[PDB]
C-alpha cells in the first residue's frame, strides 16, 4: 500500500536511510531503529517528498549537496522518484537537477555533487515499516 | 603454518541483511583461510542447505566461497549461514535474505469507483481506490478542467481518495474524474453528478 | 419524423478493438432519430447485466457510448449496441479482445545453465531457459575479457538458440560460460562453470 | 512464448499487418487470413527482423518511406522494438531512425516519413497466431 | 701501478635512465688505472652485440663510453660496465627505460558524441572518447557563437565521469547542438551531435 | 512556385578538391532549393555510402544539406557525391577527399650513421615532415662546418660526405646534424688515420 | 621524402599554388598543370627556399608585399616554415617579418601586407607531386 | 591513458617526485615507494593539480619558492602543463608565473626561485604507475 509508511534499504552497505530527532542524516543498519520509519507523498506527478515520522522533519538536499531534514518544507524537500530497470528506486533533486540522495559504504551520506546514475550509492529499495 | 579457519576479508560480510529485488541473482560470500585447506558448509535457517529446497536449486564456488541463488522469490526469505572448519577450529557467519516484489506498472484504478451519483440541492461523495508501487499523484477533476482537489504535503493520501461536495447547486453537475499519476504513467476513471 | 441513424461511421468503422489488459474500453454508436431512439447493449447477443462483470459497467446517454473499466481477458467477446424508435432499430457489433502485458526485462530458470565436469577430449552441453514478453535477443558468452561464442539472429534462430554444445573440449575451453538475454527493458544473464580433468 | 509467430494488431483502424507473396505490404481485418502471421526475431539487444512466414518475406522500409516485403534480408529489415508506456509496442526503422512501421485508417500502410511518436499508427498489440 | 677505479663517480650517481624514444643515449663510467684498464659492457648481464639491436652500438674507449642512437622500447635493461687490469676489476650497472611521446592535440573518436531524439520529458546521454598524451581538458558546450558551458573538468568534477553528459526530463528548450570540447597545450579539438526534441501525445 | 531542385549556393561548392590533414572533421555542402522540398543522398566513390563503411560513420545534417566525417584517416580518400531530387527533377555533384599525414617531430636520423672509418666517406640518413636543414660538422666546443645545405648545395647530394687524400690531420669525430623549426638532432663517427 | 617535389595546396579555395615561366604567381585547381610542381630547400633551420621546377624561377615577395618569382635567388626569396597547430603549414618572408605568402579565394595571390597568422589564406598542405 | 596515475620521473639524476603522507616533497629512485604514484588532473586548458595517491595531498608551490602538498586545494596547487621540444615535460606555477617544479641533483626539491627554462632539474617524463 503506497500510503504505508517505509524503510528505505541502500543496496550500497544494506544501510536504512535515518532521520534524526536533530535534524542529521545518515544510515544504519538496526532495522529496530524508530527514525528509519519514513513517509513518502507525491507533490506532483513522479516526484515526492520523504518525511522521517519520528524526527517529523523532511527530507532536503542544501546547494553545496549536504543532505538534512527541515522542520518546513521547502523546494529543496522535493525528489524525482524514479524505478530503474535494474527494479531499484532513485530520488533525483528537483532543485539541483542533476544529485541524487545516496548513502557511502561508511553509513554517512554522500555529498550529491559526488552522485552519478551509474553508481550503487544511489540504488534504494523501499520496504514495509513493519 | 597450521592454523584454524579464519575470515581473510570481512569488510565484505559487514551487511548482514540482503534486501533484494525479485527476480534477482543473490551471492553470498565468507573468504576464508586457514591450514589444512578449510572445509565449507551452508546451512539455512539452521539446518543443512539441500538442491531441493528451492526451484533451480543452487550454486557454489569453493574457489570464492560464496554461495548463489539465482531468480529469487518471496519464499527464499530466511537466515543462510556459511560453517568453515578444519582440524584446528570451527567458525560461521550468517546473513538474512529478504525479497520485494517491484511492479513496473502505472497506477491501476478499482473498476466501478467512483461511481455515478445523483442528489438534489442539499451531499454527496466520489471515491477512488488506487494501486501502485511507484509512488502515485492522485487528483479529483471536473470537467477545460478543473483541479478541485491534489496530492502533496498540504493534502495527505490519508483522506485523498475520497472527495465530499455538500450543497450542491445545479452549477456542480457534470462529470467528476479521479487521476493517478506516477512515472511509468497516467490513469483515470469518471463518474457523473446528476443534480 | 424519422427512424434512428447512424451520425458517425467514421468512428464505428473500427469493428475489432484489441487492447491492453486494465485499460478502459469505450464503444459507441452515435444515433440520430426523431423521436429521439433508446440504446441497448447486448454482450454475446443477449442482455448485458452490471453482475456479467466484477464493477459493471458505465452508460453515456448523450454520448451513445458502453465504458467498462479495467479489462481482464474475460472480457472477450461480442458487444452490439440496438438503438430504436417507433420508425426503425438498427445494431452494431463490437468485437474485444484483451492482451496481457509484462514490461519485464527477460527472465531466466534458476539453476541453468548448470556447472558441467569432463575429461579432456568429453563432449559437453549448456542449457538456458529465457522468459520474455519483449522480442529477447540470447547469446552465450566465455569469460576469457569476453568472448562471444554464439549469438541469436537471422543466421542463427531462437529454435536452437538456447542450448550451446562443446564437443572435444581442450583444457582451454575450461572456464565461466554465460547466457545473456537482453531486450529494450534490460539485461539479464546466468552463469555456469566446466572443469576439464586430466585423462587417463 | 517469444519464439512462437503472431499477429500484429495495429491500433488505428484495428488491421492486423499482412505481407503478400509478391511482396506488397498492407492491413486486414480478417483474422483468418494466412498472409499476417508474423515471425519476429532478434538480430540483437532490442532489434528485430519481421517475417511474414507464407509470403517468406521480410519486412523493410524503404529509403522513400515505403513499406515492402524482401526476399532476402538486407539493411532496411531491422527495426527497433519498443513497449511503449500505453503497453502498445512500436517498430522503428533503424536504418532511417526517425520513420515507424505504421497502416492508415484505410487499411494501407503509412509512408513513415509521415510517421511520429505520439501518432495512433504506429501502435501495434502483438496476438497470437492462434 | 694500481688496480682500476673510477675517475668521476659524480657522473654515475644517475642510476636510472628514462628518455623519451628517437633520443641518443650515452652512459660513462670514466676509469682510471696503471696499465691502463680494458672496458666491455653487457646487457642483462651477457655479452651486448651488434647485432642485439637494429643499428647496433658505438663505443669511444677514450670517454669510456657506449652510445645506442634513436632507442626505442624494446632497448629496455640493464647495461653494465666492466673494467678491469692485472689487478683488479670493477662494474657499475645503468637501468635504461623508454618512453614514446606524443606531441599530438587531443584526438576524439569518430561518431561521438552521437545525435540523439526523444519526446518531451524523456532522457539522453551523449558520449565522448578522448586520447592525448598531455593532459587534456574537457569540457561540454552547449551553442545558444553564444555558448553556453553545462560541464566541466577539474578538481570537483574529475575525469572518471567527465566523458559522459547526462540530460534528464528534457524540454523543449534543451533541443540545439551539443560539444564536446578537449584542449591541451598543444591545441584544440571538438565534435558536436544534435538533440531533437519532439511534442507529446 | 513548383520546380526541380537547384543549387542555392554554388560559392560554397566551387572547392572541389578537398586535401586536408589526417584528425580533422571534414564538411561537404550542397545548399539546395526546390518545391516540393528535394532529397538528399551521399554517394562515396559512386555507391550508396553506409554507416559501415568507415570507422565512426558518418553524420547528416538536412537542414544544412552537409555529410561530416570526423577524425579523417588515410582511407577515406575517394569521391563523395551529393544527389539531390523531387518531382521535377535530379542533380548531383562531386567532392574528391585526400587525406595528409603531418608529423610534427624533429628531424629523425637512421641509427648507425654515419659510421666510423679508418679516401673516406660518411653517410647520413635523414627525416622529417618539415624540411630539415642538414650540415656536416667536424669536432676541432669548437666547432667547423664542412658543408651545409642551401640553394647552392641542394639535398640531392648533402647526405654523403666525401674526403679524399686523408692526412693525420683530418682524424677526428664528424657529426651529421639535422634541424627543422621544432628541434635538432645529430649522430657523430669517428675518422681513424694510421 | 623532404627531398622530393610537391604541390602546396591553399585551404583557402582549396588553389595549387603555381609558378609561371614568365615570373608570374596565382593558384589554380588543376592538379595536372606542370606549373604547381615546386622544390623546397631549407637555407637554415627552418628556413626554406620554393622554386618551381618548371618555370626554373624562386618565389619572392617584394617591399610592396607582392609575389613574384625570380630567376636568380635574393633575400626576398627566403621563408620560415612553421607548422601550426592545425596541422597545416604557413610560409613567413624572412625579410618582411609580418607578411605571409597566401592566395586569395579568386585565385589571386594576397598582398603580404593584407595577411595575418589567424586567416585561411596563409595555410597550406604540402602533398606529393604524383 | 591520460586518466591512470603515474610517476613523474625527473631528468635530473633520475629521481621519482615523491609526496610524503605528512605533506614534505622530495624525489627517489625506489621504483617500488607508495609515495610517487601520483594523480593528474587538468583544471583548465594547459593547466592540472598533482596529487598524491597515497598521501591523499596536492602538490603546492609557496611564495617563497618552496614545495609542499597540501590536505585542501589552493591557488598554488596549479601548474601549467608543457611538452618541450626534447619531448621531456614542466610543471609552471599559474601563481608564481616564472617558477618551476624542480629537482636537485641531490634529490631534495630545488627552490622555484632559483629554477629557469634551461635547467635539467625542471624537465620531467611521466611513467606509468605499473
Amino acid at each position: 500500500h503506497f500510503k504505508d509508511p517505509k524503510r528505505l534499504y541502500c543496496k550500497n552497505g544494506g544501510f536504512f536511510l535515518r532521520i534524526h530527532p536533530d535534524g542529521r542524516v545518515d544510515g544504519v543498519r538496526e532495522k529496530s531503529d524508530p527514525h528509519i520509519k519514513l513517509q513518502l507523498q507525491a507533490e506532483e506527478r513522479g516526484v515526492v517528498s520523504i518525511k522521517g515520522v519520528s524526527a517529523n522533519r523532511y527530507l532536503a538536499m542544501k546547494e553545496d549537496g549536504r543532505l538534512l531534514a527541515s522542520k518546513s518544507v521547502t523546494d529543496e524537500c522535493f525528489f524525482f522518484e524514479r524505478l530503474e530497470s535494474n527494479n531499484y528506486n532513485t530520488y533525483r533533486s528537483r532543485k539541483y537537477t542533476s544529485w541524487y540522495v545516496a548513502l557511502k559504504r561508511t553509513g554517512q551520506y554522500k555529498l550529491g555533487s559526488k552522485t552519478g546514475p551509474g553508481q550503487k550509492a544511489i540504488l534504494f529499495l523501499p520496504m514495509s515499516a513493519k | 603454518n597450521k592454523r584454524a579457519p579464519y575470515w581473510t576479508n570481512t569488510e565484505k560480510m559487514e551487511k548482514r541483511l540482503h534486501a533484494v529485488p525479485a527476480a534477482n541473482t543473490v551471492k553470498f560470500r565468507c573468504p576464508a583461510g586457514g591450514n589444512p585447506m578449510p572445509t565449507m558448509r551452508w546451512l539455512k535457517n539452521g539446518k543443512e542447505f539441500k538442491q531441493e529446497h528451492r526451484i533451480g536449486g543452487y550454486k557454489v564456488r569453493n574457489q570464492h566461497w560464496s554461495l548463489i541463488m539465482e531468480s529469487v522469490v518471496p519464499s527464499d526469505k530466511g537466515n543462510y549461514t556459511c560453517v568453515v572448519e578444519n582440524e584446528y577450529g570451527s567458525i560461521n557467519h550468517t546473513y538474512h535474505l529478504d525479497v520485494v516484489e517491484r511492479s513496473p506498472h502505472r497506477p491501476i484504478l478499482q473498476a466501478g469507483l467512483p461511481a455515478n451519483a445523483s442528489t438534489v440541492v442539499g451531499d454527496v461523495e466520489f471515491v477512488c481506490k488506487v494501486y501502485s508501487d511507484a509512488q502515485p499523484h492522485i487528483q479529483w477533476i471536473k470537467h477545460y478542467l478543473k483541479v478541485l482537489k491534489a496530492a502533496g504535503v498540504n493534502t495527505t493520501d490519508k483522506e485523498i481518495e475520497v472527495l465530499y461536495i455538500r450543497n450542491v447547486t445545479f452549477e456542480d453537475a457534470g462529470e467528476y474524474t479521479c487521476l493517478a499519476g506516477n512515472s511509468i504513467g497516467i490513469s483515470f476513471h469518471s463518474a457523473w453528478l446528476t443534480v
